[PDB]
């Protein structure tokens, strides 16, 4: 698969044997003011592996000023927050995933 | 026994010698915008965009984009582009934002 | 080459290879 | 702006035929020394052709938008001018028109609102269209322009895309077979039912030239095509005209031995 | 600005057509969706304008025009073929020969 | 001439259904194209025989 | 080859693809491996 997360986050490779477990979670992580706590990533230097974690807090550079540590000119966080909230649809509905 | 075959070492074909089929300075050098309330409408359609112009200018601000990364601008096919101009204060730089 | 083996050989004209005849 | 005309007389449609013209590239491949059967959209070799003839005769009929179409014009002085395509010939739906004057040639895709006789008037009138609300394709190239030459021009819409082929020989349809290079493809993809044709006028009541054109309809037949050390087509065989052909089609040869065949 | 995902026919495409050429050398191109390896090779058969890629007895692309330039190349593959050993039985020695 | 046959599948390229096909079903539809050819082959080579 | 004996070999060299790790050791003198990327905090 190929997308924000199936490029960058998590992969499965071809040969994967198992299932994928899913459920709403909309009623218990849920917050009326928004979670904030589960948080996921958009800017990576290459593909992740399949079944690595990265955990990297280091700033994506763009070009050719160096970032030193924060964003600016051609710098972004990598990681972003997620928009659980129980009054929107399913798009902004957290789901459970288990592998 | 076996066969014997050389492997190819790298991939490059051409250049994007692709040419621009629309303009794209009327969005941002013209001479007077529309105002806040009657906000013109611009069409952009069957045309290709060139995004690696996007460095013109010293004071260029960050692009803080809402839902699309910036990475991956260039690999995405777009089937329609819609531009908004219209002039905002300084101090209000952060209203554009949803909630 | 005799004559008439001359005119027998003038009267008759991606992986996949021909190997020459021993 | 449009006015009606009753200086039209009538007479009925000639008829000729097509012995060896209507076959084109059918791609964009090139191919050398070697025998390659294609099926697509062909004209059918000695097949019916419908002829006209423009002198003081007019000849601006309706005729229907089969799948494929051949146009062949034995033209002098250039007295066409261009094509127009669409469905009802008004705003209700999309239209294609064609125009090519002394300069430039303009492709155009739009609604325009066609009167019952289009027609062009050297050329300082343009009386063809109306209105023009629902278009934003517009289109511009170098001009494609006794008897000294011939023109022969098909249409193929396949998968929303238009072609249009064209060759000009210079020197009844002359004997002889030669190539017809494409010229341009444009992705339009719209629906057309009954085409038209544009002839210019001259003023000296209006005074034209002696002039005759011939329309066809291609068949999706299975030909062969010959392809020499030159990339050309010298030579196409049916292969549902005689059985001979036929056999030539089975065999993958222009020439078959002695024997018995089926 | 704002773009529209997968709502209608797709006419705004980034540039992703490699960067440079390679002559001389059997790599893999890619013709605007056709995929082949072989040597680019000056030709000195003439080309009609409106012909883009060549065609063999094999049904493979073989001859090609570059997309810009009207400059025209044969695709030839490079080198390749089986490859055989001869020797001498185990018992007697142990020295061989490469063949191709 | 048998090497450009369909054998059921898109086309008779390979590298264009590799980048443009679902792997998942793409293994199927080249191991269908593979299998064909190696049919053509296996007829060739009882023909040669 | 590195040899340790007054020698002490402890380079660092970068793990492209995997390794194979003979040693001729006596009375266990080595005891172990350190692998990471970049050998901080900012990594695992
Ligand atoms: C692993 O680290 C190397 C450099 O230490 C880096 O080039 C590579 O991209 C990393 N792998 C991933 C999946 O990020
Ligand atoms: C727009 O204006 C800037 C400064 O006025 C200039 O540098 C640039 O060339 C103009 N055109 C484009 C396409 O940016
Ligand atoms: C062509 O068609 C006309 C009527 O449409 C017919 O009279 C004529 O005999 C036909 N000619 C041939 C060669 O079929
Ligand atoms: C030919 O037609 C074009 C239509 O775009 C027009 O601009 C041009 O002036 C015309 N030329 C002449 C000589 O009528
Ligand atoms: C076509 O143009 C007319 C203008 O008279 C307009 O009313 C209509 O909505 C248009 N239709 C489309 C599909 O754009
Ligand atoms: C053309 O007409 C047919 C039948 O009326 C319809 O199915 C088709 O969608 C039309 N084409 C377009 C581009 O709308
Ligand atoms: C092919 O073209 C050459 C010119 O390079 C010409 O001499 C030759 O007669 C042509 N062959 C045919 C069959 O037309
Ligand atoms: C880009 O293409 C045009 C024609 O398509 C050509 O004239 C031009 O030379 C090309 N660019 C370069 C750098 O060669």
């Amino acid at each position: 698969q190929t997308g924000n997360i199936a490029d960058y986050n998590y992969k499965l490779p071809d040969d994967f044997t198992g299932c994928v477990i899913a459920w709403n979670s909309n009623k218990l992580d849920s917050k009326v003011s928004g979670n904030y706590n589960y948080l996921y990533r958009l800017f990576r230097k290459s593909n992740l592996k399949p079944f690595e974690r990265d955990i990297s807090t280091e700033i994506y550079q763009a070009g050719n000023k160096p970032c030193n540590g924060v964003a600016g000119f051609n710098c972004y966080f990598p990681l972003r927050s997620y928009s659980f909230r129980p009054t929107y649809g399913v798009g902004h509905q957290p789901y459970r995933v288990v592998v | 026994t076996s066969n014997f075959r050389v492997q190819p070492t790298e991939s490059i074909v051409r250049f994007p010698n692709i040419t621009n089929l629309c303009p794209f300075d009327e969005v941002f050098n013209a001479t007077r915008f529309a105002s806040v309330y009657a906000w013109n409408r611009k069409r952009i359609s069957n045309c290709v965009a060139d995004y690696s112009v996007l460095y013109n200018l010293a004071p260029f601000f960050t692009f803080k984009c809402y839902g699309v990364s910036p990475t991956k601008l260039n690999d995405l096919c777009f089937t329609n582009v819609y531009a908004d101009s219209f002039v905002i204060r300084g101090d209000e730089v952060r209203q554009i934002a949803p909630g | 080459r005799s004559p008439i083996e001359d005119l027998l050989f003038n009267k008759v004209t991606k992986g996949l290879t021909v190997l020459p005849p021993l | 702006q449009c006015v009606n005309l009753t200086t039209r007389t009538q007479l009925p449609p000639a008829y000729t035929n097509s012995f060896t013209r209507g076959v084109y590239y059918p791609d964009k491949v090139f191919r050398s020394s070697v025998l390659h059967s294609t099926q697509d959209l062909f004209l059918p070799f000695f097949s019916n052709v419908t002829w006209f003839h423009v002198i003081k005769r007019f000849d601006n009929p309706v005729l229907p938008f089969n799948d494929g179409v051949y146009f062949a014009s034995i033209e002098k002085s250039n007295i066409i001018r261009g094509w127009i395509f669409g469905t009802t010939l008004d705003s209700k739906t999309q239209s294609l028109l064609i125009v090519n004057n002394a300069t430039n040639v303009v492709i155009k895709v739009c609604e325009f609102q066609f009167c019952n006789d289009p027609f062009l008037d050297m050329e300082s009138e343009f009386r063809v269209y109306s209105s023009a609300n629902n278009c934003t394709f517009e289109y511009v190239s170098q001009p494609f322009l006794n008897f000294k030459n011939l023109r022969e021009f098909v249409f193929k819409n396949i998968d929303g895309y238009f072609k249009i082929y064209s060759k000009h020989t210079p020197i009844d349809l002359p004997q002889g077979f030669s190539a017809l290079e494409p010229l341009v493809d444009l992705p339009i993809g719209i629906n057309i039912t009954r085409f038209q044709t544009l002839l210019a006028l001259h003023r000296s009541g209006w005074t034209a030239g002696a002039a005759a054109y011939y329309v066809g309809y291609l068949q999706p037949r299975t030909f062969l095509l010959k392809y020499n050390e030159n990339g050309t087509i010298t030579d196409a065989v049916d292969c549902a005209l005689d059985p001979l052909s036929e056999t030539k089609c089975t065999l993958k040869s222009f020439t078959v031995e002695k024997g018995i065949y089926q | 600005l704002s773009f529209e995902l997968l709502h209608a026919p797709a006419t705004v495409c980034g540039p992703k057509k490699s960067t440079n050429l390679v002559k001389n050398k059997c790599v893999n191109f890619n013709f605007n969706g056709l995929k082949g390896t072989g040597v680019l090779t000056e030709s000195n058969k003439k080309f009609l304008p409106f012909q883009q890629f060549g065609r063999d007895i094999a049904d493979t692309t073989d001859a090609v025009r570059d997309p810009q330039t009207l400059e025209i190349l044969d695709i030839t593959p490079c080198s390749f073929g089986g490859v055989s050993v001869i020797t001498p039985g185990t018992n007697t020695s142990n020295q061989v020969a490469v063949l191709y | 001439k048998q090497l450009s046959s369909k054998f059921g599948a898109i086309s008779s390229v390979l590298n264009d259904i590799f980048s443009r096909l679902d792997p998942p079903e793409a293994e199927v539809q080249i191991d269908r194209l593979i299998t064909g050819r190696l049919q053509s082959l296996q007829t060739y080579v009882t023909q040669q025989l």
